[PDB]
RNA sequence: ACCCACUCGGCACCUUACGAGAAAUCAAAGUCUUUGGGUUCUGGGGGGAGUAUGGUCGCAAGGCUGAAACUUAAAGGAAUUG
RNA sequence: AUUCGGGUCUUGUAAUUGGAAUGAGUACAAUGUAAAUACCUUAACGAGGAACAAUUGGAGGGCAAGUCUGGUGCCAGCAGCCGCGGUAAUUCCAGCUCCAAUAGCGUAUAUUAAAGUUGUUGCAGUUAAAAAGCUCGUAGUUGAACUUUGGGCCCGGUUGGCCG
């Protein structure tokens, strides 16, 4: 009878069913745990300001080698500390340490055989401005 | 099947299986016609009239096909004390 | 030229098979595709799908071609096709001779109401293969066909107009989904109907009235 | 503390972004009648659709009900005042059937250029958003009017118009001025 | 006691498929997009992990109940060729 | 068409020409307005537009679009996913080109669809994740059949025909 209860007054069983089996979603999860508030360096929020602590040289190995050119950012807001991407940057001469900036998501998978991590954020703004901006040269970056 | 103006629009009334009463279908290459042949009373049989049977695929595959046609027959004309309705 | 092989096809080309209406009322088996050729003139192919496929034949490892091809006239009749051959070309033109062959009809009919000409489908229909199921279901008009690419296009080479698709399985697999899409129209005509209820008079074989003509020599 | 002043999106979005088939299919409808987004396209599919919606939920209710006769007497004389519905398709059934370039046709924009006061369909929209091209009394100056049928035979060049009537524009009078001081001279 | 015919109830086997299935195979694993005979239990990518924590049962070994951060693009089924 | 030429049409052009059009902007006035701003009106100006100069993302696949030149190959197979090489690269970098949506377009988080991957409608559970070792048993869900059917009469409605 297809397991599962098919009466015209079994509601409760139903709906109970229902509950406790949505617990193996992963997203539900996350949402009524308050995963985001708890847990996620962001806190729930699309964006993060944070001040770079160190330049990363990293170096991720399969199948391709990126000689990672990454940061470690502290978040102001949680004082919680992260890695990061910086894109599109071949010298890093944007992005110096001590420097605010603002971070978003990013979606790199990390990989298994190569030793290769996943970070989760990409640099969106260094002290205000626009990375992309620095990088068509159209708008100059205040140094301090 | 017509439209409003009572004209038929199918490409075709496709044949019936005569056991079974469903449809016979294009790709249903073991689906049957039988021809029996209409006897004188000199006990020839004239070249152009057929008391004609359908069977569907299904039916001679099932192994039915037989009594189905003896039934058939029999109610038919055809024979008498072949097919029993009562088993 | 054509020199048939078979007395479906001498019957053919002598002009006493007008339609394939006749082959497919009395289910005749088709195995010479100019038969198909000569009734459906107006028969539109499309390749689907070409796909290099590595054979491995005695140590001897070769480059062949894998194509699916749909044909149909875009009134009431389809076909598809599956061909692996050496050369492109030749897959393709091998595939078209086997949709040629297996070409199936259509029962078109109405949404509710009953103007004009049959649009979309009659009834609900389902064809399965492999895993994928694909599920056809009768829209109103102007509704377009509502289905994937490769779905639509079989559907568009057959003359169907409006008509709401639902699949399941790994549809990933367009063989497989070709393949099930054409099961589903390919039952249309095996739904009884209540209008087909009517009993009939059972026809008398093509190949009974021509019997003399198209006998082998 | 205000009411909340009501408003709607127009269009929509195809499903499929990239699909050669819709592209050419969309780039040869604004072809022939000179638009300029392939959103002018998604606004005509928006209104359609949702006339092939109130469309269906009338045909699924019973014949000689109340409802289904009023809205969709309704919506049938509203489409035929601006002539997307022929005269002779006056019920429901054909209003499903209705496709994009039925709505298309009756654009102030392409009538100016099948009444022949244009010389292509692109010169229809210049000389309409130009103000020159009136509406019996009325200018109009958007090239998506939808022309209502009793206001076909109405349509001409704006009595403001150079050519309507009225003086010459500003560059016809700039080069009067030019060439009679310059013969003056 | 045996033999033949039948009969309920078992027990395995051998064929097939109308049917199901991803396939191996299945008289049920069928009567399932043509989706609803009644009901119980369980699962929701792989790891982290039957781990941590709490509660409970046990003399103990242990059992039952049972996470999260974090990590990863596969892990897996069946079949096919060499 | 026998050949020149008789004309219809549609195109590619040429930073070629010609004369039309017009509001962006500027501005008397008036209108508007509690007073203004603006809109709508309108004298007067106001482009060949070699700049009243349009962008944002892409061009191996998914996924629309490169069979293009040089550089690389010490700042280099490379970062949503998967691909792909190195004298000669459509797959990286720069230019050229092209594609998509366009006064807007990309990106991040959330959420709905996709997802029949929460399944009442509608999943799955032999081998892919998953039938409690086994039975008993309360709540719970579920529960065989049967008790005015059948016949006769009359009344008046709302669609549909053949007549009007
Ligand atoms: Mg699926
Ligand atoms: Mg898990
Ligand atoms: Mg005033
Ligand atoms: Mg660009
Ligand atoms: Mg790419
Ligand atoms: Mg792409
Ligand atoms: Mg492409
Ligand atoms: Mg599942
Ligand atoms: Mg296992
Ligand atoms: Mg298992
Ligand atoms: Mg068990
Ligand atoms: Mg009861």
């Amino acid at each position: 009878g297809k397991g599962k209860p098919r009466g015209l007054n079994s509601a409760r069983k139903l709906r109970v069913h229902r509950r406790n089996n949505r617990w193996a979603e992963n997203n539900y999860k996350k949402r009524l745990l308050g995963t985001a508030f708890k847990s996620s360096p962001f806190g729930g929020s699309s964006h993060a300001k944070g001040i770079v602590l160190e330049k990363l040289g990293i170096e991720s190995k399969q199948p391709n080698s990126a000689i990672r050119k990454c940061v470690r950012v502290q978040l102001i807001k949680n004082g919680k500390k992260v890695t990061a991407f910086v894109p599109n940057d071949g010298c890093l001469n944007f992005v110096d340490e001590n420097d605010e900036v603002l971070l978003a998501g990013f979606g790199r998978k990390g990989k298994a055989k190569g030793d290769i991590p996943g970070v989760r954020f990409k640099v969106v703004k260094v002290s205000g401005v626009s990375l992309l901006a620095l990088w068509k040269e159209k708008k100059e970056k205040p140094r301090s | 099947m017509e439209n409003d103006k009572g004209q038929l629009v199918e490409l075709y009334v496709p044949r019936k299986c005569s056991a079974t009463n469903r449809i016979i279908k294009a790709d249903d290459h073991a689906s049957v016609q039988i021809n029996v042949a209409k006897v004188d009373e000199e006990g020839r049989a004239i070249p152009g009239e057929y008391v004609t049977y359908a069977l569907s695929g299904y039916v001679r595959s099932r192994g039915e096909s037989d009594d189905s046609l003896n039934r058939l027959a029999q109610n038919d004309g055809l024979l008498k004390n072949v097919w029993s309705y009562s088993r | 030229g054509w020199v048939p092989v078979t007395k479906l096809g001498r019957l053919v080309k002598a002009g006493k098979i007008t339609t394939i209406e006749e082959i497919f009322l009395h289910s005749l088996p088709v195995k010479e595709f100019q038969i198909i050729d000569t009734l459906l003139p107006g028969l539109q192919d499309e390749v689907m799908n070409i796909k290099p496929v590595q054979k491995q034949t005695r140590a001897g490892q070769r480059t062949r071609f894998k194509a699916v091809v749909v044909v149909g006239d875009s009134n009431g009749h389809v076909g598809l096709g599956i061909k692996t051959a050496k050369e492109v070309a030749g897959a393709i033109r091998a595939g078209i001779i086997i949709a040629k062959l297996s070409v199936i009809p259509i029962r078109r009919g109405y949404w509710g109401t009953n103007l004009g000409q049959p649009h979309s489908l009659a009834t609900k229909t389902t064809g399965k293969c492999g895993s994928v199921t694909v599920r056809l279901i009768p829209a109103p008009r102007g509704s377009g066909i509502v289905a994937s690419p490769a779905v639509k296009k079989l559907l568009q080479l057959a003359g169907v107009e409006d008509v709401y698709t639902q699949s399941n399985g790994k549809t990933r697999t367009l063989e497989n989904t070709l393949k099930a899409a054409f099961v589903a129209i390919g039952n249309t005509y095996g739904f009884l109907t209540p209008n087909l209820w009517a009993e009939q008079p059972l026809p008398v074989s093509p190949l009974d009235i021509y019997s003399d003509e198209a006998s082998a020599q | 503390p205000r009411a909340p002043r009501t408003y709607s999106k127009t269009y929509s979005t195809p499903k499929r972004p990239y699909e050669s088939s819709r592209l050419d299919a969309e780039l040869k409808l604004a072809g022939e009648f000179g638009l300029k987004n392939k959103k002018e396209i998604y606004r005509i599919s928006f209104q359609l659709s949702k006339i092939r919606r109130a469309a269906r939920d009338l045909l699924t209710r019973d014949e000689k009900d109340p409802k289904r006769l009023f809205e969709g007497n309704a919506l049938i004389r509203r489409l035929v005042r601006v002539g997307v519905l022929s005269e002779d398709k006056k019920k429901l059934d054909y209003v499903l059937a209705l496709k994009v370039e039925d709505f298309l046709e009756r654009r102030l924009q392409t009538q100016v250029y099948k009444l022949g006061l244009a010389k292509s369909v692109h010169h229809a929209r210049v000389l309409i958003t130009q103000r020159h091209i009136a509406v019996g009394k009325q200018i109009v100056n958007i090239p998506s009017f939808m022309v209502r049928l009793d206001s076909e035979k109405h349509i001409d060049f704006a009595p403001t118009s150079p050519f309507g009537g009225a003086r010459p524009g500003r560059v016809a009078r700039r080069n009067a001025a030019r060439k009679a001081e310059a013969s003056g001279e």
